[PDB]
């Protein structure tokens, strides 16, 4: 996985590759890593899948009962706390590393959560097997108060700086814009990967497989 | 804590606490659900006894999910406890099944824990009766929720002051296919009957419900729907 | 150490040795490793010391609880099942204890065999102990159900002997029992290395 | 990670390096390990980050209902006890190094050690994996009675010349100066340094 | 305590005609580093108790607070009755012995000193609650280089003056810094007689170093 | 009566009867004194002795509830032990956990939240007793608190509960103790005690005192045996 | 008679009629005396027989080595705070290798007491205490009720009558410090006896002693024990 | 409706007074002490021909040398033989001897004021056993006779009479016992008082006698023996 | 990792006679190759006519002793009556056994009077195995002294010898011979001797010197 993260002028851009390998064998080559938390918070999740996958759930689900009894939009920092304290109790068990990007009444804040429940407030931040790669474009051509598709950019190179140099990461570049007036998923922002097409010619003539045993069931008087 | 049943069977087989917890909520501020084709509408007499109160700091149409809403009749901070209730219990649904709660299935969920008070130690009924909208099949739904943990599903209700009047009015006003903004209208009217004094947007509140989700009508949207009458 | 019974035509005969191990050291050279429970109850012990005795001594408590409560004696089956029990709910915890219960009730002569682990085994005929497979040997060629009082003597007396011979940990003195209609008696408690000088002296 | 606290008349100066390393790996290369505990008690974070930040928010929110029911502001020596006793109680499941200092109205600038739950107060502490490199240079270059500015320019050189050394440490140095009139907080980047040997 | 962090060495005492004196360095090692060269390793528990503590200083840290609370709560009472060096050498075994058998003792060894009813008390506690009391004692290496000096002297004069038996302290003192690698040269020696405990310090001992030219 | 039966009922006009019989208790208890001067205070108490067959110093109503602090009680004695007590583990707490002598206002304001706790029940009775608490540090000076059975904390410069404690306020008042010393001020503790003390009613009884202050070292103990014995001489002497 | 039924209610009186019913425990059981001098310790009690045929009932227990008590109340209630008092003075030895201070354990007992005279359901302890010791503060006599209140005595009595053993010790407490035990002892028995009757007489079947000083540990003396200290007078 | 822990105006527990109150109710039992032994004699108060006399057991045995008579409410004394039997075979097991008669009166007493409702277990006991027992023994003070009402009070007696004519038998046994009475006059004049206060005429079915001597076990007289006693 | 235990040293041996009961040991208290102190005998007197020897880890034998104390008073409190030998050695049984998966590291060995008022001697395992013997080595040299008590007192490998029965006098020669035998060849056995006899009159104490290396 290569996910990362960025602040710009009027907000916060997430990335993230779309593979999930199960130990050297691609098993998905299109999943969503870029998690709702918030209509102005959102969440990419690297490590252990299931536990990015509750703990992101959990959260938001803790952020719709904190927004709906406060009657106000989240705080980044709001999120950044319930899971910090979460992950905590675990000592790592949960295998949860995320990278919460928002925008509240304070503006656009960047953070990096780990298993353990340490985390880190950031201009630019990457996680994920392909973490080095990410950041390496990062620390090579940020620069602070970038213009959205000047950031955009920087956001794709360095994600896809992961999907190429990384085995454990691959497929597409998924992006999270936010600003002040909401956020815009752009799923499949870029393709690295070119449309792998073949002449996969693989017909079977009926009756090639033999059978040993036929049972039909309809279903036409339910219906 | 006292361990033993405050709710109890009188010799002619009432729970006589629980029809004192009805009689809070007849006493309570009038509320009105109605079922249009397209949507639902909730409305309750919002009147506060000063020019003093903010009135935008404290709600009676209250949200439990995007697409699910409350109102009311009876003892406002009973309210509240239920709404507490009724927003975790629509939270854990979704956990489990990543899907948004069914009406019914609120309804059902909060109508348990409505019902416990009502047998368990040491404690009294709600005295509250809850209006709870929703949007979930492609259809709308509407529900009430009695202190004793009943529910009944309508097609248009009143509870509280006057209700058996506004019962009546609503019987012979309301149509199945009638749209959202027609019966806003209808609901308005239906809390004119009972309402003493002159209706503004700011002592009268108004929730509504259609594909879009659940939310509350502004102050603004309030006034259009007062200047047609 | 070496325990063995044995059923036969006039009871239950009941003997073992009487040696304590401390590693190689002999740290006791007559111990008692046969609990009288009551006139018609016996139980042999072998494995760590302390389990035997407390186990034992656990059983006979609740064997006093059973006559107290409906004045009537426990049968060798239920007593057998109250210690394999005991066994059962200390089962991985390290204890090491293998005994034969051996009594008389209304169902006649009884032996069970019961383990640390919970086994538990009704027949007419074991041994427990390290030097048990030496008791086997003798007992196994010696053995027919009608044996005479003084040739069951023999035969236990012998294989224990015998086994205390071969075995580095078992020794000391035999201590037999004949557990009889109106009870048990004890035999004997005979050194077990005059009882070998003997044996070679007739040869 | 390189921490430092001195004790001068009428407050303290703290500073810490700024990397955060998983290993060879820097994670974060400008991170402030000086966390406020109350309006003038500061902390500074060794070891786990983890244990690290949870310790310091803990005691901070002990700390502020203590400071409320009291009236007054925490003293700097109820703030070392309150780290003190967390890193003591849970010694064997906590892996940090909370070096807590601050000023006082009742005893002034102090400095307290809480390494493994003990508590000692010192006129100067240093603590982190680069502590070990200056500790020769803290005993040569340590003087009684500094000023504000002389505590500041000693942390920075000594810090400077841990960062050098060590590979855990680096990044630019964090400063901080408490006194009865507030707190100073200040930067010094990893480009404007002290220059020392180096080869 | 499972794995002890900065630790403290030898803490000695002996008896003599009318009290007891203990001796301890105030280092606080963090392995082989000398981290705190100026802490005291020595406590006054009542008017007749004193206490020194080799091992982890942040149990004895914690050991001091507990012991002195017990010691203001009993002087709440002032019934007349106090603890004799004696009752705080027991619940000192008994303290030690069921953190031992909980598995997760106080990492310490402590000589306790004291002077009640015209009596000396010398007492030694170790981690696992193994308590007694002797003439002299000698905790960590001092177990192994000052015992066999103050054994030496007790054989020849088993009552020694104040002191005689500061000087023989301070003899002491002077080999274990010379052949214990995780001691310093600043100690403390404290007394316990009818006026009460007076902790004395920080002490130097004079080295002498002509042996580098042999 | 229907309404004061439980300290979680209130009667039709707002009042919590248990709690204002436990302080009918406390009223018919003898008299205690606390006087905060210009460097501690003072505690006086006036012990009835119920039979010539106890000991001198029996059933005190002074406590030492920490080296700084001194209770002095007035009610039903066992609940006020009991009280000495929760005072003394919290004074102690505070120690455990920040290293230094616990201020006299958060004690009295911790004590006074158990005491609180125990009028809002039917599981448990509000406690029988009033109490002061004084003491004398060199950052927060002379304080003198009372605490009464509803739960209710105050500073105070004078102040008595039992008896005669409207009584002995009104010679309080007499005293400008803002600009007086602790020496001084233990004679007119004795002196006002002996005036509110009836002879006729009350027949004997024993004097105690207790003081902490500058002259103390800010430690809370007894009044030695000749300063008390001057003050009663001087109260005696005055009585005439 | 609405304020009767509860340890937790006070009357409107500022009075817990449950403590004070519980008090009633103590007068209704026989007399015992408590004295002291400044060496011994003792306790003198009238122990009751159900009748001819049965025994005198024990009056005087033993707690440790250098504390004994003398029992007036219900005996069930005598015996758990017998054990509680066992039980602390085993603890102290255990953990100090000392005595406990006889007024240590007192205060123990006060505080165990008061307890269930605050919490609804609970009931007082009907049980009042005599309690003889010695410690490094000499030697001492206790007194403890239902109440949970405890007191610090010179010399005392309790139970049935025995305002006529108090009569008795205001007069000759002057004495008491000075005596030898013998004289100590006699004192004690002459306080028991005017309790009794002018008809019935102290007897070696209806007295028991208790002993503790600066030579002698807890000793408790019954029947033919007895006899030594009633040969000093007859009536 | 008052609390199972409150106190009369006299100083007693309500709930041991009636409980005290329940034993006038049960049927007589007597327990004479002498120097050749303890003997314990029962009325089994029969309501049925139908019923088999021999399933009403009022005298039990605790332990060889210890035997209880009991009188009450009988179903509340099953709980209490049962754990005098229990303490008997745990003071056994740890320190292989036999308890004194005195040393198992008292662990039944242990259990007397164990009951209440706030701050108890889940199935605490709600309320006082409703038994009078007297425990007979030989032990090394040698034969010894106890009694035992619902408060805990438990004492040695030389004869006592339990039950609904407890006063009338108490009469005839003040009057009857002599410190140096043998052992076959202690089992007659108890059958002779028991004769008197019964309803029914006295059989070796209505009654039940028992015998703990030093140097014979504790002994329950079967109908051949009770026969041969009656005849005198 | 953390030991909660540590051989401390030292030897016990009991001798039972007709009408007494001896119960020796040395006084040295060890660890590792250095002596905690030379005066720590290992006698404990329980009761008028009972002793107890024990010998292992040092901070159980505080414990155990202890324990028993508590629990010699706890029973005489409910029994009016002191706790016999032979209780004493059942209940010390169980005291063990209750340690049975962390056990007390003590080597126990009883002497005292039996009921007949004849010598009685208890040995015991750490955890709790026991049976009554006529004599009993234990602790550190154990392994040296019983097989010559074996012999000089229970008559073993002897033809042709008068079973002549133990004299007091003739016990106390042979525990002063093999204790200065283990003071010889044990480096944990030394300093001193105590030796604790219990009669009907009482309990008599001696202490004689050992080898101080
Ligand atoms: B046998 O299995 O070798 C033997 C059993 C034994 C020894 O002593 C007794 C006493 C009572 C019952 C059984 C019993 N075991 C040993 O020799 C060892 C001595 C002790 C430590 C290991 C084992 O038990
Ligand atoms: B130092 O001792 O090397 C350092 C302290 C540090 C770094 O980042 C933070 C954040 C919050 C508190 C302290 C802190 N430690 C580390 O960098 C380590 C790497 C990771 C594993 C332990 C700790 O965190
Ligand atoms: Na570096
Ligand atoms: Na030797
Ligand atoms: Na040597």
């Amino acid at each position: 996985t290569t996910i990362a993260g960025l602040v710009f002028q009027d907000g916060v851009i997430l990335g993230a590759d779309t593979r999930a390998t199960n130990d050297s064998v691609v098993a998905d080559k299109s999943c969503e890593k870029i998690h709702f938390i918030a209509p102005k918070i959102y969440c990419c999740g690297a490590g252990v899948a299931a536990d990015a996958e509750m703990t992101t759930r959990m959260v938001a689900s803790k952020m719709e009962l904190h927004a709906l009894s406060t009657g106000r939009e989240p705080r980044v920092a709001t999120v950044t706390r319930i899971l910090r304290q979460t992950l905590f109790r675990y000592q790592g068990h949960v295998g949860a590393s995320l990278i919460v990007g928002g925008v509240d009444l304070t503006g656009p804040q960047l953070y990096g959560v780990h298993p353990h429940g340490s985390y880190s407030r950031l201009p630019f931040t990457a996680l994920g097997s392909g973490q080095d790669a990410a950041l390496a474009v990062l620390e090579d051509r940020f620069q602070p108060n970038m213009t959205l598709e000047a950031a955009q950019g920087l956001l794709v190179e360095a994600v896809t700086a992961g999907i190429l140099g990384d085995l454990g990461s691959g497929g597409n570049v998924d992006a999270c814009v936010i600003t002040k007036t909401g956020a815009k998923l752009l799923r499949t922002l870029s393709s690295p990967t070119e449309p792998v097409k073949r002449s996969g010619r693989y017909h079977f003539v009926p009756g090639t497989t033999a059978v040993l045993t036929q049972t039909v069931k309809p279903l036409t008087l339910e219906l | 804590g006292y361990s033993f049943s405050l709710t109890t069977f009188s010799p002619s087989g009432k729970l006589v606490q629980i029809e004192y917890a009805l009689a809070a909520v007849a006493g309570g501020a009038p509320s009105v659900g109605i079922k249009a084709a397209n949507g639902v509408v909730l409305a309750t007499e919002k009147k506060q006894k000063s020019i003093l109160y903010d009135e935008r700091s404290v709600h009676k149409v209250e949200p439990i999910t995007k697409h699910i809403g409350l109102v009311y009749s009876g003892m406002g901070p009973d309210y509240r406890v239920l709404v507490h209730r009724a927003r975790k219990l629509a939270q854990q649904y979704y956990l489990v099944y990543q899907e948004p709660i069914p009406t019914a299935q609120l309804v059902q969920r909060v109508a348990s824990v409505m019902q416990e008070y009502t047998q368990s130690g040491g404690v009294r009924p709600f005295g509250v009766s809850l209006l709870i909208c929703g949007w979930n099949e492609g259809r709308p739904y509407l529900f009430q929720s009695d202190p004793s943990g009943a529910y009944f599903a309508w097609k248009a209700t009143a509870m509280g002051k006057n209700y058996v009047n506004g019962k009546t009015f609503l019987e012979k006003r309301y149509n199945e296919d009638l749209e959202l903004e027609d019966a806003i209208h209808t609901a308005i009217l239906t809390l004119k009957e009972s309402f003493e004094g002159q209706m503004t947007e700011d002592n009268i509140e108004v929730g509504i419900c259609n594909e879009a989700g659940f939310r509350r009508l502004t102050p603004t949207e309030v006034k259009d729907y007062l200047a047609a009458i | 150490t070496t325990t063995l019974a044995f059923k036969f035509q006039h009871g239950v005969i009941a003997a073992v040795d009487s040696r304590a191990s401390a590693g190689s050291y002999i740290s006791a050279l007559r111990v008692n490793k046969v609990i009288e429970i009551n006139p018609y109850l016996l139980g042999t012990m072998s494995g760590c010391a302390a389990d035997c005795q407390y186990w034992e001594r656990l059983l006979a408590k609740e064997c006093r609880l059973y006559y107290l409560r409906n004045g009537e004696r426990i049968s060798v089956s239920a007593a057998s099942k109250l210690l394999s029990n005991m066994m059962c709910q200390y089962r991985g915890m390290g204890l090491s204890m293998g005994s034969m219960i051996c009594g008389w009730d209304k169902k006649g002569p009884g032996l069970y065999y019961v383990d640390e682990h919970g086994t538990r085994l009704s027949g007419n005929m074991f041994s427990t102990g390290s030097g048990n497979t030496y008791a086997y040997g003798v007992m196994d060629s010696g053995y027919r159900p009608n044996l005479s009082p003084e040739e069951a003597y023999d035969l236990g007396r012998r294989a224990i002997a015998y086994a205390t011979h071969r075995d580095s940990y078992s020794g000391g003195v035999v201590n037999m029992y004949h557990m009889k209609e109106d009870g048990w008696v004890k035999v004997e408690s005979t050194d077990v290395s005059d009882l070998l000088h003997q044996y070679r002296e007739a040869n | 990670t390189t921490i430092m606290a001195v004790e001068f008349d009428g407050g303290v100066v703290m500073g810490s390096d700024s990397r955060v390393s998983a290993g060879e790996a820097v994670v974060n290369r400008v991170f402030d390990k000086l966390s406020p505990l109350h309006e003038r008690i500061y902390c500074a974070l060794s070891g786990s980050a983890a244990d690290a930040q949870a310790v310091a928010d803990m005691a901070a929110y002990q700390l502020e209902l203590h400071g409320i029911e009291l009236e007054e502001p925490p003293l700097v020596l109820a703030a070392a006890n309150v780290v003190r006793n967390i890193s003591y109680k849970y010694r064997e499941d906590l892996s940090a190094h909370l070096m807590v200092a601050g000023w006082d109205q009742r005893e002034g600038g102090q400095v307290y050690g809480t390494l493994g739950g003990m508590l000692t107060r010192q006129p100067f502490a240093i603590g982190g994996s680069g502590s070990t490199f200056i500790y020769g240079y803290v005993d040569a270059a340590y003087k009684p009675g500094m000023s504000p500015e002389e505590c500041r320019r000693f942390t920075t050189d000594a810090i400077a010349l841990a960062m050098s050394r060590d590979g855990s440490s680096g990044g630019v140095i964090y400063l901080v100066t408490i006194t009865a009139a507030g707190v100073d907080h200040r930067v010094i980047l990893g480009n404007e340094l002290p220059k020392f040997y180096d080869e | 305590t499972q794995n002890p962090m900065v630790t403290g060495t030898s803490v000695l005492g002996v008896k003599f005609e009318g009290g007891v004196v203990i001796a301890a360095d105030m280092l606080g090692s963090y392995g082989s580093l000398a981290r705190f060269r100026n802490i005291s390793r020595i406590m006054r528990v009542n008017n007749s108790t004193m206490l020194g503590a080799s091992g982890d200083y942040a149990d004895f840290q914690y050991l001091k607070q507990v012991l002195g609370q017990m010691v203001i709560d009993e002087e709440l009472l002032g019934d007349g009755h106090s603890y004799s060096p004696r009752a705080i050498h027991s619940w000192l075994t008994r303290a030690m012995y069921s953190r031992r058998s909980k598995m997760n003792p106080l990492w310490n060894t402590m000589v306790i000193g004291g002077y009640a009813d015209g009596e000396s008390f010398l007492g030694y506690v170790d981690m696992l609650g193994v308590a007694y009391e002797a003439p002299s004692l000698a905790t960590g290496y001092g177990a192994y280089l000052a015992q066999p000096l103050l054994r030496e002297v007790l054989e020849k004069q088993p009552v020694l003056s104040q002191t005689e038996a500061r000087d023989l302290v301070e003899r002491c003192m002077r080999v274990l810094y010379y052949r214990d690698a995780r001691s310093y040269n600043r100690f403390q020696i404290a007394t316990v007689t009818e006026k009460g405990v007076e902790i004395e310090g920080p002490l130097s001992t004079e080295t002498n170093w002509d042996i580098a030219h042999m | 009566t229907g309404y004061d039966l439980s300290a979680s009922t209130f009667s039709p006009d707002g009042r919590v009867f248990q709690v204002e019989y436990a302080m009918k208790a406390v009223e018919n208890s003898s008299t205690a004194i606390g006087i905060r001067c210009k460097d501690g205070v003072v505690f006086g108490v006036e012990k009835l002795v119920l039979s010539k067959l106890y000991e001198e110093g029996s059933n005190k109503r002074l406590f030492n509830v920490d080296r700084h602090v001194g209770m002095a009680v007035a009610g039903l004695l066992a609940d006020a032990r009991s009280l000495a007590d929760i005072a003394r583990e919290e004074a102690s707490n505070f120690r455990s956990n920040f290293g230094y002598n616990i201020p006299l206002k958060h004690l009295a304001d911790r004590v006074a939240m158990y005491v609180h706790a125990y009028t809002l029940y039917s599981a448990v009775r509000p406690f029988g007793c009033s109490f002061m608490l004084g003491s004398y540090s060199v950052n927060d000076g002379a304080q003198l608190y009372m605490i009464d059975p509803s739960g209710v904390s105050y500073g105070y410069w004078g102040c008595a509960i039992g008896k005669a404690r409207q009584a002995a306020k009104t010679e309080i008042e007499k005293l400008q103790m803002k600009e007086m010393t602790c020496r001084d001020i233990v004679k007119e503790v004795a002196k006002i005690i002996y005036i509110v003390h009836d002879e006729v009613k009350d027949k004997a009884f024993e004097l105690e005192l207790s003081w902490v202050g500058e002259l103390t070292n800010g430690r809370h103990e007894i009044v030695p045996k000749d300063i008390r014995e001057e003050a009663e001489k001087y109260a005696k002497e005055s009585l005439k | 008679n609405q304020y009767d039924n509860d340890v937790t209610v006070w009357s409107p009186q500022g009075r817990i009629h449950q403590i004070e019913y519980a008090m009633e425990a103590v007068k209704q059981g026989s007399a015992t005396v408590g004295l002291k001098s400044k060496t011994h310790a003792v306790l003198v009690a009238l122990k009751r027989a159900q009748s001819e045929l049965a025994a005198h009932q024990k009056k005087i227990l033993h707690v440790d080595n250098h504390i004994g008590i003398s029992i007036a109340g219900l005996t069930a209630d005598a015996r758990l705070l017998c054990n509680f008092m066992r039980q602390e003075c085993l603890d102290s030895r255990f953990v100090f290798d000392r005595p406990l201070p006889v007024s240590r354990l007192v205060s123990l007992i006060g505080s165990k007491t008061q307890i269930p005279t605050q919490r609804y359901g609970r009931r007082p302890y009907g049980v009042g205490l005599l309690i003889a010791g010695y410690d490094d503060m000499g030697p001492h006599i206790f007194q403890t009720c239902p109440s949970a209140n405890y007191f610090d005595c010179r010399a005392m009595s309790i139970g049935a009558r025995s305002q006529s053993a108090r009569t008795y010790l205001e007069r000759h407490m002057s004495e008491f410090m000075e005596c030898n035990l013998n004289e100590l002892v006699k004192h004690g028995l002459r306080a028991l006896r005017e309790t009794l009757p002018a008809e019935q007489d102290l007897t070696t079947k209806n007295v028991s002693i208790g002993i503790v000083g600066k030579d002698l540990e807890f000793t408790i003396y019954d029947d033919d024990d007895v006899s030594p200290f009633l040969e000093g007078l007859e009536e | 409706d008052r609390g199972v822990n409150t106190f009369s105006p006299e100083g007693r527990l309500f709930q041991v007074e009636y409980a005290i109150e329940a034993i006038k109710l049960g049927s007589t039992a007597i327990g004479i002490q002498t120097s050749e032994g303890v003997c314990l004699a029962v009325e089994k108060r029969i309501t049925s021909p139908l019923m088999e006399p021999s399933s009403i057991e009022k005298i039990v045995e605790i332990d060889a040398h210890i035997g209880c008579a009991m009188s009450g409410l009988i179903a509340d004394a099953k709980t209490l033989i049962d754990k005098a039997r229990v303490e008997t075979q745990n003071h056994w097991f740890t320190y292989n001897e036999t308890m004194t008669v005195e040393s198992v009166t008292q662990a039944v007493s242990n259990l007397a004021l164990q009951f209440g409702e706030e701050d108890a277990d889940p199935g605490a006991m709600s309320r006082p056993f409703g038994v009078a027992l007297l425990f007979g023994g030989v032990d090394e003070k040698g034969p010894q006779l106890f009694h035992m009402d619902p408060s805990g009070t438990f004492v040695q007696c030389d004869a006592r009479a339990i039950g609904s004519a407890s006063e009338g038998a108490q009469s005839s046994l003040q009057e009857v016992y002599h410190k140096s009475m043998t052992l076959k006059e202690a089992i007659k004049s108890s059958l002779i008082i028991l004769k008197q206060v019964m309803e029914e005429k006295l059989n070796a079915t209505n009654i039940e006698l028992a015998t703990v001597q030093p140097g014979q076990n504790f002994h329950m007289f079967t109908k051949e023996e009770l026969e041969e006693v009656i005849k005198d | 990792r953390f030991s909660p235990y540590v051989f401390n040293g030292g030897t016990i041996l009991a001798i039972a006679g007709e009408d007494f009961a001896i119960v020796a040991s040395d006084t040295r208290l060890s660890e590792g190759f250095s002596i905690h102190t030379r005066d720590s005998p290992k006698c404990y007197k329980l009761t008028d006519k009972t002793v107890i020897g024990c010998s292992g880890f040092h901070g159980d034998c505080l414990t155990l002793t202890k324990i028993i104390e508590a629990r010699l008073k706890m029973y005489k409190h409910s029994n009016n009556k002191a706790m016999t030998t032979g209780a004493i050695a059942a209940m010390l049984s169980t005291i063990l056994y209750s340690r049975r998966f962390f056990p007390y590291y003590v080597y126990n060995i009883i002497g005292g009077l039996d009921e007949e008022g004849k010598g009685a001697v208890y040995s015991f395992d750490p955890v709790g195995s026991y049976q009554r013997d006529s004599f009993k080595a234990g602790g550190s040299a154990s392994a040296m002294l019983q097989p010559l008590l074996d012999n000089q007192v229970g008559f073993k490998n002897m033809q042709n010898v008068e079973h002549v029965p133990l004299s007091l006098d003739r016990a106390m020669r042979l525990v002063k011979d093999v204790f200065i035998s283990a003071a010889e060849r044990d480096v944990y056995t030394g300093d001193a001797l105590r030796i604790c006899i219990v009669t009907k009159e009482g309990i008599r104490e001696e202490t004689v010197s050992l080898r101080k290396d």
